[PDB]
RNA sequence: GGUGCAUGGUUGUCGUCAGCUCGUGUCGUGAGAUGUUGGGUUAAGUCCCGCAACGAGCGCAACCCUUAUCGUUAGUUACA
RNA sequence: GGCGAAGGCGAAAACUUAGGCCAUUACUGACGCUUAGGCUUGAAAGUGUGGGGAGCAAAUAGGAUUAGAUACCCUAGUAGUCCACACCGUAAACGAUAGAUACUAGCUGUCGGGGCGAUCCCCUCGGUAGUGAAGUUAACACAUUAAGUAUCUCGCCUGG
RNA sequence: AUUGGGCGUAAAGCAAGCGCAGGCGGAUUGAAAAGUCUGGUGUUAAAGGCAGCUGCUUAACAGUUGUAUGCAUUGGAAAC
């Protein structure tokens, strides 16, 4: 019954993910539903790309979809066979009059980004791997990545009925209630053959003191 | 123990 | 040779009829005083044994620890012994587990030293309120860990001035196999303490005397001079919150 | 060092609004040459409890002595109203005992033995009684030393 | 269309209640207890003494927004 | 606190009468423990006969509360509680711990006998309590007056 | 539960006492030898149990040789 940690500290310590503006209540809904199709399309199509987040840059028929991933080779493909396909797919799903010129950039220390960690947990769970060993291994790798404590809790069918047997782990100072904490959050819906598995990962990346405002 | 060492 | 029998003018006496009866070896049959007097020759023999053991321990260049917790006199006493001889010591209440567990306190003493140096290098960079808060915690830590700060491993030897009142410390020392020497007054249980020293500790004159002989015994092994031991007569005269009135109610 | 468990137990203390399900395990540690120890600990998960039990057992070890791979004089283990008996079996019979008794004796680097369970059958009390019976064993050379008949008498 | 007595997610209630636990160690054959108890002060397990306990996390406050005073940059489409 | 084997025993006197403790240079000289059967005693309630009946009070009547109250409360109220002779022989008849004996740290009281002697306190032998280690117990707990170490005898137990 | 159990709270110490028959029982000396131990002899049918061997093409089995256990008599031992 607690608020999402990503939305609580949004706009006061973390910049907006889709920075743009347009005419009042006329077609901002159209852009809001169209650009989001890119955001969901990446996370659905390219599981192994390990994309962390994407930033949307729209102003008067121009779009710049910034991408952050650990393995850009899958997005690029072999001799640029996949970048043209992905950019033409984005064009077909966004329109024809807007220049796109996307970029693909590396992420520093990926193992401390909640999104890809949750994606790996979902992949491990859907791969019939026992939950405890995979979760412990991911915890160990993220802690060794050089971050603060982790809070992973997973619900769903834990290889059987009586789903209300969720498992949670905490291994360090994770002050969710502190706005000045710079806490990153993400969620993934692991889809096992028996039901739906929900994985939530909270990652602390050090305090954000003296940052003034959104970076 | 008699003596330490 | 070592604290001849003449100097023990006040070295025997304890509250009436509170003695553990398994110590019938040392105490002679009861007399009018009803304070269980001790045999001084066996007392000197025990002092010899403690002397020659602590001397060899110090020659091994190990770590020995001191314990004093009664109200004022023994605390000031162990403080003086600590400032005179490079010895680990404890002056406040035993923290229930210093020796049996050590990883959970080594981190604490390391934090103490790190914050001490943090104060030493900080040129008022933070606010005055922040400066005051850290120094208060430093004072707190020195109040409990001011003694045991220059040690790395488990103390290989510890002394206790009252095993009955320090049952926690002697029990923890006996969980391990490390030796312990205690001023085993007539009310303690000798099955726990390794080297028995049947002396008087409630009275002020005797505890300081024997603590000083032990301190000089460990000091002479360090080449240092012996203030109260082996030194002969017209000496060993200690300032006395007067020593009289053995009975307690 | 085989660390073969004997009996894990599902224990839980009640609490306002829920049941604190924190089960515990028991382990036996033995070097198959004379080193024996046991340890019982509790945790929220199987691996944590197993690790804690192994640490507790291996931290507190104690030795035993072997003569022709067997106990040499009959001894009864009186501890907690759960008796365990040992007997000097002849060299051919091999190991025979219950669950926990076989675990202890096998991890003790032992061999042929005769045992019979008496009293209750709770594993921890059986372990305590068997250990007490095996450590009150008084060595023949010891009684030889503490007597004037040391010369094979 | 059915199964919230197979669910994820979201939410109500206790409740902004001051509680819930863990690591090491000690005691107890054991579930377990010890910290978290006792003495003072707070809205608060907030802090401080004592204490076989020493530390740690979630929870409270604090970092955030708004109102209450003043200084300064700016003067309009306010003001005058 | 004292006594009695248990039930029990508390205004005062007289007669009869039981058992217990301490010291014994005295005496018999193993005559001692336990006890199936038997015998005696055995709280209160109850019964038979004759007295007694101040107070109290099963049963009973009435007034209250309650939905009901044949109960708790209140007012009356007989048997009985009392005595003399018998009968009944049951109770948580409890220390929920059978009797007899030897040994096993200590400390704090209290009561009796004895020596010493103004009481208080010194200690010896006993009876009655608290605290308390080895020891025992599943734990609570017992712990020199054992539920400890052992023997003898009797009685008793074998899931609900 | 003789070896091989228990009776404070789990089933179980009679309500208590006087108690015959029964069981048990201080120390030393003598005898007897009823218990106790041991030597000799007789007997404890055969088959079967155990060990070895032989014969069934090998075992199941059959045969083969030894084998325990008690009782009675006789000769000694004297610790209980």
């Amino acid at each position: 019954q607690k608020v999402n940690s990503n939305g609580l500290r949004f706009g006061i310590n973390k910049n907006w993910i889709s920075r743009w503006t347009a005419n009042s209540h006329a077609q901002t809904a159209k852009w809001l539903i169209e650009d989001e199709k890119i955001r969901n399309l990446f996370f659905v199509n390219y599981r192994n790309a390990q994309v962390s987040n994407v930033e949307i840059e729209r102003t008067q028929a121009t779009v710049d979809v910034f991408v952050y991933a650990a393995q850009p080779a899958f997005l690029i493909g072999s001799e640029n066979k996949n970048i043209q396909k992905i950019t033409k797919q984005i064009k077909q799903i966004i329109g024809r009059t807007t220049n796109l010129d996307l970029t693909i950039n590396e992420i520093g220390s990926p193992m401390l980004s909640a999104r890809i960690i949750a994606r790996d947990l979902a992949n491990a769970i859907e791969a019939r791997v026992p939950l405890r060993t995979a979760m412990r291994q991911s915890l160990i790798k993220v802690l060794k990545a050089g971050a603060n404590g982790i809070k992973v809790l997973v619900s769903g069918r834990l290889n059987g009925a009586e789903i209300a047997r969720d498992k949670m782990y905490i291994e360090g100072n994770m002050p969710l209630s502190t706005l000045r904490a710079d806490i990153d959050y993400a969620l993934e819906k692991a889809q096992t053959t028996y039901g739906v598995i929900g994985v939530k990962v909270w990652i602390n990346r050090g305090m954000i003191y003296t940052k003034g405002l959104n970076r | 123990m008699g003596n330490f060492d | 040779s070592l604290a001849k029998l003449g100097e023990m003018r006040t070295h025997v006496g304890m509250v009436k009829r509170y003695w553990n009866p398994k110590m019938g070896f040392f105490i002679e049959p009861e007399r009018k005083h009803n304070n269980d007097h001790f045999v001084l020759e066996l007392q000197r023999q025990s002092l010899q044994t403690a002397y020659n053991y602590v001397k060899e321990v110090a020659q091994n260049n190990g770590q020995i620890l001191f314990v004093g917790t009664k109200n004022d006199y023994v605390k000031k006493l162990v403080n003086n012994i600590a400032k005179r001889v490079d010895v680990a010591f404890i002056t406040q209440r035993w923290l229930g587990g210093t020796l049996t567990n050590f990883k959970t306190l080594s981190i604490s003493i390391n934090k103490l030293n790190k914050l001490v140096e943090k104060q030493a290098e900080n040129a008022a960079d933070l606010t005055k309120k922040e400066n005051l808060m850290l120094s208060r915690e430093i004072e707190r830590l020195e109040k409990f860990f001011g003694g045991v700060k220059s040690l790395k491993r488990l103390p290989n030897l510890l002394i206790v001035d009252d095993p009955v009142y320090e049952k926690n410390a002697v029990a923890e020392a006996n969980i391990l196999r490390i030796p312990v020497v205690a001023l085993c007054n007539t009310n303690t249980n000798p099955e726990l303490v390794d080297f028995i020293i049947p002396a008087n500790n409630h009275q002020p004159q005797s505890t300081c005397l024997l603590m000083n002989l032990l301190a000089d015994a460990v000091a002479e092994a360090k080449a240092m001079p012996t203030m109260f031991a082996y030194k002969p007569d017209e000496e060993i005269q200690i300032e006395i919150p007067q020593k009289q009135e053995a009975p307690r109610q | 060092f085989e660390e073969r468990i004997v009996k894990l137990k599902r224990i839980s203390k009640t609490t306002k609004g829920g049941r604190n399900m924190r089960f515990s395990v028991l382990v036996v540690v033995g070097n198959r040459k004379g080193k024996i120890g046991y340890g019982i600990a509790k945790a929220l998960e199987v691996p944590n409890a197993i690790k804690k039990a192994i640490k507790a057992a291996h931290n507190s070890l104690h030795t035993i002595e072997i003569h022709k791979g067997s106990i040499y004089h009959e001894v009864i283990g009186r501890s907690g109203a759960s008796r365990v008996l040992l007997k000097p079996a002849p060299q051919g019979t091999g190991i025979i005992a219950g669950g926990a008794i076989r675990a202890i004796i096998e991890l003790a680097g032992y061999s042929d033995i005769y045992t019979k369970n008496l009293g209750r059958n709770t594993p921890i009390n059986m372990i305590h009684a068997t250990m007490d019976g095996i450590l009150k064993q008084l060595s023949p050379r010891r009684v030889a030393i503490l007597r004037n008949k040391n010369l094979n008498e």
